RNA sequence: CGCGACCUCAGAUCAGACGUGGCGACCCGCUGAAUUUAAGCAUAUUAGUCAGCGGAGGAAAAGAAACUAACCAGGAUUCCCUCAGUAACGGCGAGUGAACAGGGAAGAGCCCAGCGCCGAAUCCCCGCCCCGCGGCGGGGCGCGGGAAAUGUGGCGUACGGAAG
């Protein structure tokens, strides 16, 4: 498909963050904790979540 | 030009009714300095543009 | 083509001056204009001084000027604050004030806390409200025989 | 606070790290229009200290000018007079590309009113600038006392009069013994107080 | 969903009629070209009134702005009679002249005695 | 006889119209009477009945717009007619409102510092 | 020949007479303005003619708006009111 | 595969507003010549002038020191007298050419971002009620909608400031 400009602009902006040489200070947010440890923090941080209006 | 356009023939109507002299009763009033229509036109002398 | 003698000189009129010349045929019109503004003002400001706020004993610089004495731009805030004076108080009861100014000396920063203190002794001051009076205030027989002076404030002798 | 983090880290901009950013960034915005409307600057601390407060109604741009000089807008050679005037392409512009930068913005859009701008990035061929703008008839800003003197139509138009902190730095304009040539209001205003005769009525 | 076309549009999206808050005007404006003021005058020349008698037409002057179908409802609201067919140009001095051709049970004598031209 | 704006305004929205098109008919009638030929009694008169025409469609075009903006002056979005029209840019002011309203920094300022009336002595 | 028999050769009109500045002078081919320039936004106007701008600045026609505004100001555009009746 | 957030980006005759164009004497930003002078002429000069373009207001611009100074020190801006036809520039030729100081006119100062601390303490809009409403505002009610932590408001800004 011939894509739209922002849709094809996106997709190559998340390739070239494949492509170039990323620095640590920018790599070291790839590692994420897995889906088991989210979802106990999550549920530690539900308790403490902030008043509503 | 039996072609006219509905403005060139608006403009021609206007034209032809500002050639009409100015009325006799006109240089009986009282402050009047008129003696007559001084900006008539007569077809072949001024072309009227156009 | 120069005559036989005289001032080889250097008129500035090789611009187009004529289009730009100020003619003053509004001199008078303006020195109406003015003191029409000024009566206006000091009829507006009631009993306050005419010429304005109080400004300071100021020397001048510069070898020429120095020996002599004038009205500065405002009391400097070391000056007000070993005079007692709030640094915004003094603009509300009629003090010119300048944090910009330094005091180098002592001798000039003496005169001026003691015009401060001169000044303060004459002011008259009125109640914020006129029923009540307060306790940084004047008494009542003293706000009869208030006027506008004419001129500056302790105007500044040599 | 993170922005006296972020101010030092936008200040090291040979470092690899924002060395990465400006190239793709640069990349993204080269790839992308001439003129549209960013949602949220780039530079959140640079934009508050230019006047940007997130609130309904200032309006971010980012705009690219076209690097480079200006070369005389003549017929081939031609410039036809003295050859003192003969220069043609070694001419530079009075103003800066930023203040262009913000005029192209502040034309683009009329109703709103140019407060300031800053810089995002650049290549050999453009400047990216990042010109934020106010809409002037919002009630969250008429309703401010600190940010309605925008609303008043004294200000209409600021890129383009000159007035605002891009636009006023060529104007030759500042206290001091460097800008003698600019004492009261410009460069014209000093021109046409010295360039007068005073006749005065007496003399 | 599948993409069968390499072509991408835009897709069709929803939008609202103008419902507006409050109108713009105020009250609809007043129809300035009606059936009197679409009417100026019949003419009484011989050649009107010879148009008149034989042919059992009338001939008036209208404004420039009217169709023959507005002249048509405009004499039939007016006079109450049935009009046949309706005949417009436009006069050198700028004004239209209608030729208002009557149905043939209605003659235009009588109905010129009712108008007031003879 | 002589019409006037007075005793119109009395009147209600349709005996309004119901004279309208009766002075209709009569100008219509005194054209055609200028057409072939009539007395200067009526060619007189010619004028006196377009400035009746005139005095009743002013009475109509008044009391319809008093009767539309006291129907729309309790709501907060009139129509552009019945907004003032002064001059443009007077119509984008600051309001007497937020033109008034200060901030409370400035607020404090002039409640702790008021200027305060004073005079000197000589 | 480029005289007085050429001067018979000439029907066709260049100009006509244009719908914004009225003056006889929008180009048919070019489908411009020579006075007012009608097809961009802004008016015509150059300032190497005075005598140009004088023909037409803001004081020269009926000023129908205007002539009512300069005598709306001498009241501070008061609007709503009606004097007191008798 | 679906459902849901968010982020980027579209679409509307969506709800409500705003810009356009003119005059242009005075003002601001840019562009900007040649006649002319040099007894020629090319640098200079005319000149940041004419013409060109954009933007305004009832005035604009400037403006509260990254200042002047070198003194026993002055103190935002603008205008006037003066400095001064001076210092200076210039085929050092023709020509060009300010400022500081002093005297006056006027006189007014201030606000953020940051550093922080306060339970977003902040703002916009719609719905209903009361008042006023021809400069759409004041109050009350909305387990009604958004903005905003990618930072709104209160204190606070170089004259220091905050807390105890
Ligand atoms: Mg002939
Ligand atoms: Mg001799
Ligand atoms: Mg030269
Ligand atoms: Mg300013
Ligand atoms: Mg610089
Ligand atoms: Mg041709
Ligand atoms: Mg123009
Ligand atoms: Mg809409
Ligand atoms: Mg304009
Ligand atoms: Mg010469
Ligand atoms: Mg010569
Ligand atoms: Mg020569
Ligand atoms: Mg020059
Ligand atoms: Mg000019
Ligand atoms: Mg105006
Ligand atoms: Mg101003
Ligand atoms: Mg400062
Ligand atoms: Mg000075
Ligand atoms: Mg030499
Ligand atoms: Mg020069
Ligand atoms: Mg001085
Ligand atoms: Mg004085
Ligand atoms: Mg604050
Ligand atoms: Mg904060
Ligand atoms: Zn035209």
């Amino acid at each position: 498909v011939k894509w739209p400009r922002y849709i094809r602009l996106q997709r190559q902006r998340a390739i070239l963050y494949k492509r170039l040489k990323v620095p640590p200070a920018i790599n070291q947010f790839t590692q994420v904790l897995d889906r088991q440890t989210a979802t106990q923090l999550l549920k530690l941080a539900h308790k403490y979540r902030p008043e509503t209006k | 030009s039996s072609h006219k356009t509905f403005r060139i023939k608006r403009f021609l109507a206007k034209k032809q009714k500002q050639n009409r002299p100015i009325p006799q009763w006109i240089w009986m009033k009282t402050g009047n300095k008129i003696r007559y229509n001084s900006k008539r036109r007569h077809w072949r002398r001024t072309k009227l543009g156009l | 083509a120069p005559s036989r003698n005289g001032m080889i000189l250097k008129p500035h009129f090789h611009k187009d001056w004529q289009r730009r010349v100020a003619t003053w045929f509004n001199q008078p019109a303006r020195k109406i204009r003015r003191r029409k503004a000024r009566q206006a003002r000091a009829r507006r400001i009631a009993p306050r001084p005419a010429a304005g706020p109080i400004r300071p004993i100021v020397r001048c610089p510069t070898v020429r000027y120095h020996t002599k004495v004038r009205a500065g731009r405002g009391f400097s805030l070391e000056e007000l604050r070993v005079a007692g004076i709030h640094k915004k108080v003094a603009r509300t009861i009629g003090i010119s004030v300048d944090p910009r100014r330094r005091n180098k000396s002592t001798e000039s920063l003496q005169a001026n806390v003691q015009r401060l203190k001169e000044y303060r002794s004459k002011l008259v001051l009125f109640p914020r409200k006129p029923s009540a009076p307060k306790k940084g205030d004047s008494s009542a027989e003293e706000l009869k025989l208030a006027t506008q002076l004419t001129g500056p404030v302790m105007p500044i002798r040599n | 606070g993170a922005y006296k983090y972020i101010q030092e880290l936008w200040r090291k901009k040979q470092s690899d790290v924002m060395r990465f950013l400006l190239r793709v960034r640069c990349w993204q915005y080269r790839q992308l229009s001439a003129l549209h409307r960013a949602p949220r600057p780039t530079r959140p601390d640079k934009a508050r200290r230019l006047g940007y407060k997130a609130k309904q109604g200032y309006v971010i741009y980012r705009i690219r000018v076209r690097r480079g000089g200006r070369k005389r807008p003549v017929p081939k050679g031609a410039t036809y007079g003295k050859p003192v005037h003969h220069g043609v392409n070694q001419l530079k512009f009075a103003r800066s590309l930023q203040s262009v930068a913000e005029e192209r913005a502040g034309r683009h859009c009329g109703a709103l009113r140019v407060l300031n701008s800053y810089w995002v990035g650049e290549d050999s061929t453009y400047k990216f600038f990042e010109v934020i703008l106010i809409d002037p008839f919002h009630k969250a800003i008429r309703r401010n006392p600190d940010t309605q003197w925008i609303t008043k139509p004294v200000h209409k138009h600021r890129e383009m009069r000159g007035l605002t902190s891009a636009g006023r730095k060529s104007r030759g304009l500042g206290k001091g013994h460097k800008f003698h040539h600019t004492i009261g209001g410009s460069r014209r205003a000093a021109w046409r107080r010295r360039n007068t005769l005073q006749l005065h009525r007496y003399r | 969903k599948i993409r069968t076309s390499p072509t991408f549009r835009r897709p069709k999206t929803l939008r609202l009629r103008r419902q507006p808050k409050y109108p713009r005007k105020s009250a609809p404006r007043r129809n300035k070209l009606d059936h009197y003021a679409i009417i100026k005058f019949p003419l009484t020349t011989e050649s009107a009134m010879k148009k008149i008698e034989d042919n059992n037409t009338l001939v008036f002057i209208v404004d420039v702005k009217a169709n023959k179908h507005q002249i048509k409802q405009a004499v039939k609201k007016l006079y109450d009679i049935d009009v046949a067919k309706v005949n417009t140009l436009i006069r050198p001095d700028g004004e239209k002249k209608a030729y208002v051709r009557l149905a043939p049970d209605y003659d235009a004598l009588d109905v010129a005695n009712k108008i007031g031209i003879i | 006889a002589k019409i006037k704006a007075r005793d119109l305004r009395g009147k209600k929205k349709e005996e309004l119209l119901k004279q309208l098109d009766d002075l209709k008919v009569e100008l219509s009638q005194l054209r055609v009477a200028k057409v072939t030929g009539g007395a200067a009694s009526k060619l007189s008169k010619i004028r006196v009945v377009r400035k009746s025409i005139a005095r009743v469609l002013t009475v109509i075009n008044q009391t319809q717009k008093e009767n539309l903006r006291k129907f729309y002056k309790g709501k907060k979005y009139k129509p552009l007619d019945l907004r003032p029209k002064k001059t443009r840019a007077m119509r984008r002011r600051l309001n007497k409102h937020e033109e008034s309203l200060k901030t409370k920094k400035q607020q404090r300022k002039e409640r702790l510092y008021p200027l305060r009336k004073y005079a000197v002595k000589a | 020949t480029k005289g007085t028999s050429s001067f018979g050769k000439r029907r066709n009109k260049t100009h006509t007479l244009c719908r914004r500045c009225g003056s006889k002078a929008y180009h048919l081919q070019k489908s411009t303005c020579g006075k007012c320039g009608y097809p961009a936004k802004r008016k015509r106007k150059y300032n190497w003619s005075a005598k140009a701008k004088r023909r037409n600045t803001t004081g020269t026609g009926r000023m129908r708006h205007l002539k009512i505004v300069y005598r709306r100001f001498r009241h501070g555009f008061r609007e709503g009111t009606t004097p007191k009746p008798k």
